[PDB]
């Protein structure tokens, strides 16, 4: 659609096959004129090596759409690559949550210990001081 | 002139018949039926997301690449209607 | 499902009034391009046969 | 900007260096390797001849209605229709074209005996008017 | 052999320089245009940084069988199903591990607090004692 | 599933980071200790900077599977490439009959006008020497 020396839409595209990105005919040339290279690798290229764009021969195309079989199969890859990432999401943040639940576990485990001996101290103290 | 590609696409031309693709995504064993209906309607949703944000730009340029992909063929449409003219031009002499 | 499923088709048919003129457009460019590539080949005949 | 081979607007395009064509990787990658060259020009070419070309990137916006679903069952489904319905009817159109040939040369045949039938009986006609 | 990100085997496989991890080239690029970091050791990196690894070898294709195509398409119809259910029950458990988690940590606060009032009981004792 | 230093299976396959070529743990180690390297590249490389072992974790171990999903639309997509270059060799022999086709039936009644004018000479030849 653009060509890479000027950046015009150009009228007669000719693609290079050296460091290719479709020059318009007129502008590269020009640049061969100038001197025998591809203006972006620097690479040789004569004018016989420049070829234009064609049709390709017999075999009919249709434009790029969302029906076109390739273009089907290639969105289903987006489908599924973005999916198996949604997977991680759930996989890393559930490996923080279990690993504070172990260690939450770990404190109530702990701690419910204490609790059952204060429960028997206070109610001992208790059980001592009013019988005395 | 092809492998195993050629047997089964003329036989499913001359049977008359389209291999049918089971994908009971849309009825929803029905646990992971429905499941699968979550999963991609988030999904849907998202991709309906992205496509808004852009919205009427990101197709708008895309008709601009059509428009210089369509006028570089009726420019050779010229180039061949002169030559073929112009050969039948000596052709009359 | 049938949440989801009435977001993204009132979801879909957001985007099918908004692209549908631009699905309506590129429909008639392809069918454009289809015209041309006939008479582009049609041309290709009536080169190397004159 | 299209692949000469399959009629594609290629993902990957690269270009031989022995012929001035565009091609998508992977199916000049599959002609190599049946046969080492080059399928428009017959000529000697290798997958490290290759050269890949650079572009700014293809778009494609994905339907509105795009799920799974339909991306399963009926996009996929009308794919492989088109591939079949269309080789079916481009086999039967190969078919007659050879039919049409043999009518051709069978029909050019018959008028080059008329010309050499005619070309005896025209001058020896003028030569009848000079004696 | 498996990429660190989505659990494939990877088809053009680079490693990251900040931490010992090969990706995949589309995967961990994606990440670094979300926010120039690592996935797992969240150290800043770029795209530049990463180094594509070769594995020439190991690429085995998966021959399923003479299987009829038909069944195929509902083969991935059925994986395509199977995988969405396969994300969604590990989201679920991801929500009701951080949930059961929640419960421990008011517990845990809330069992500290009880016990400021068993020794308060304690010293209580410990001067009554003394008398 | 083939090492890159003594070109045995790999029991335990480590990569470097620098130019990875998955080699065995044992032989890279041998030759991380014999000099500071990798041995493919000639780049720097030590001990720590190698991923040893296994990666298998939160992922599930699907064994390259028959009846799976994502070969599945690698194997449409190879179908699909068949289906392409035979559309083309066909249609490119559709053309190119097409000019025979076109510059016989073209050169076939330009001839036919070859008879029209040869058998109006041919008839006025008759009358002139017959009434002569």
């Amino acid at each position: 659609l653009i060509c890479s020396i000027s950046n015009e839409v150009p009228e007669h595209p000719c693609v290079s096959p050296v460091s290719n990105h479709v020059y318009e005919r007129r502008l590269i040339e020009k640049y061969i004129a100038e001197n025998g290279t591809d203006p972006i690798n620097n690479q040789p290229l004569s004018e016989e090596q420049l070829i234009d764009i064609k049709v390709a021969h017999p075999i009919r195309p249709k434009p790029p759409s969302a029906t076109s079989i390739p273009a089907i199969l290639k969105a289903l890859q987006d489908e599924w690559d973005a999916v198996m990432l949604h997977s991680f999401t759930l996989r890393q943040q559930l490996q923080t949550t279990r690993q504070e639940l172990s260690h939450a576990l770990y404190q109530h485990d702990a701690a419910c210990r204490v609790i059952a001996r204060l429960t028997k101290e206070v109610t001992a103290a208790r059980e001592a001081l009013a019988t005395l | 002139t092809d492998i195993m590609r050629n047997e089964f696409e003329r036989l499913a031309a001359r049977q008359p018949i389209e291999l049918l693709s089971m994908k009971r995504y849309e009825l929803p064993e029905c646990v992971n039926n429905s499941m699968a209906q979550l999963e991609h309607q988030a999904v849907r949703i998202e991709n309906l997301e992205l496509m808004s944000q852009h919205g009427c730009n990101a197709w708008k340029v895309y008709n601009e690449n059509l428009v210089h992909m369509i006028e570089h063929a009726q420019k050779e449409l010229q180039k061949l209607r002169k030559h073929i003219q112009d050969l039948n031009w000596q052709r009359k002499n | 499902m049938t949440t989801e499923a009435k977001r993204a088709a009132k979801m879909e048919k957001k985007m099918k009034i908004l692209l549908g003129g631009y699905q309506s457009r590129a429909m008639g460019l392809m069918k454009q391009l289809n015209d041309l590539w006939d008479q582009i080949e049609q041309a290709h005949l009536e080169l190397r046969t004159f």
